[PDB]
């Protein structure tokens, strides 16, 4: 499957020789105030290899000028926040996902 | 900015075309979406203005216009085929031949 | 995306949907585009659901 | 010429297959192909013998 | 901007034939000294013509 | 070649290869 967790994330191969395990918990992951707690990547250079993890907190370049570790005008980071309240819709309700 | 994905005719793409060129050389192509390896030579044959690639008896890409220069170019894949080892029995020696 | 790109005034360019890396390669078809103006901190508003 | 049939499959190339199709799911379409490719050959073979 | 007219004479239309005409390019592939076939919307030869 | 049969000679007009004849 290809999409964006899938593709700069965590990539599944080919041949899995198994399956995930997934379900919604609202009360664990969510609080009252702003739950804030869990990030994902977004910008990548290239594609990601499956089966390993690039943790690496570094700002992605976009335009043709270089940054020296300072988001300013085409420098932006990788790493997004999720918005997590327990009045929140299905489509933004936080998924309990294990492999 | 609202989208239709896989709906209607395609009419607007991106800049997939590649960069440059390389002659002389059997290269991975990428002719608007026919994907073939073969050495880029000049050809002798006269191309009608509304042809786009040619086609041999094997119905293969064998002759190409660029999307950007009126010109047309060639499709004749580089050094191909098997190769053969002439050799005496091993128990009387050990030197072979390579023969293609 | 290289005539606006990032180069323009600054964006508030956090959108869920499909990632700028993709979108040049997209070939997307009838391409709806409505411009408005709202004000202060009205831009969360304007999101799916 | 038997190596430009559709035997079943969207098209007579590959690389445009695996391109538009992931390989997860174009590896039927893939063995599909090359099947009759070999029966094609196989065919070939026995006539020749 | 429109106007009713009524010089026009009636007659049934003529037929003629088609014998050699409807024969184009199906695609925009060269091909040189090969015998080609393919399967697409065409005009029969010796057909009727309006 | 005598000419009778090189009369006859006249007469008679990817992966696959052929190889010649030893
Ligand atoms: C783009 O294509 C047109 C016609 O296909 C051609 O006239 C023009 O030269 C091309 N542009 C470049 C930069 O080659
Ligand atoms: C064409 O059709 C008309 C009547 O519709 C008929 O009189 C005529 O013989 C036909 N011609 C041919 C060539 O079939």
């Amino acid at each position: 499957q290809t999409g964006n967790i899938a593709d700069y994330n965590y990539k599944l191969p080919d041949d899995f020789t198994g399956c995930v395990i997934a379900w919604n918990s609202n009360k664990l992951d969510s609080k009252v105030s702003g739950n804030y707690n869990y990030l994902y990547r977004l910008f990548r250079k290239s594609n990601l290899k499956p089966f390993e993890r690039d943790i690496s907190t570094e700002i992605y370049q976009a335009g043709n000028k270089p940054c020296n570790g300072v988001a300013g005008f085409n420098c932006y980071f990788p790493l997004r926040s999720y918005s997590f309240r327990p009045t929140y819709g299905v489509g933004h309700q936080p998924y309990r996902v294990v492999v | 900015l609202s989208f239709e994905l896989l709906h209607a005719p395609a009419t607007v793409c991106g800049p997939k075309k590649s960069t440059n060129l390389v002659k002389n050389k059997c290269v991975n192509f990428n002719f608007n979406g026919l994907k073939g390896t073969g050495v880029l030579t000049e050809s002798n044959k006269k191309f009608l203005p509304f042809q786009q690639f040619g086609r041999d008896i094997a119905d293969t890409t064998d002759a190409v216009r660029d999307p950007q220069t009126l010109e047309i170019l060639d499709i004749t894949p580089c050094s191909f085929g098997g190769v053969s080892v002439i050799t005496p029995g091993t128990n009387t020696s050990n030197q072979v031949a390579v023969l293609y | 995306y290289s005539v606006l790109y990032n180069l323009a005034p600054f964006f508030t360019f956090k959108c869920y949907g499909v990632s700028p890396t993709k979108l040049n390669d997209l070939c997307f078809t009838n391409v709806y585009a409505d411009s408005f103006v709202i004000r202060g901190d009205e831009v969360r508003q304007i999101a799916p659901g | 010429k038997q190596l430009s049939s559709k035997f079943g499959a969207i098209s007579s190339v590959l690389n445009d297959i695996f391109s538009r199709l992931d390989p997860p799911e174009a590896e039927v379409q893939i063995d599909r192909l090359i099947t009759g490719r070999l029966q094609s050959l196989q065919t070939y073979v026995t006539q020749q013998l | 901007q429109c106007v009713n007219l009524t010089t026009r004479t009636q007659l049934p239309p003529a037929y003629t034939n088609s014998f050699t005409r409807g024969v184009y390019y199906p695609d925009k592939v060269f091909r040189s000294s090969v015998l080609h076939s393919t399967q697409d919307l065409f005009l029969p030869f010796f057909s009727n013509v309006t | 070649r005598s000419p009778i049969e090189d009369l006859l000679f006249n007469k008679v007009t990817k992966g696959l290869t052929v190889l010649p004849p030893l």
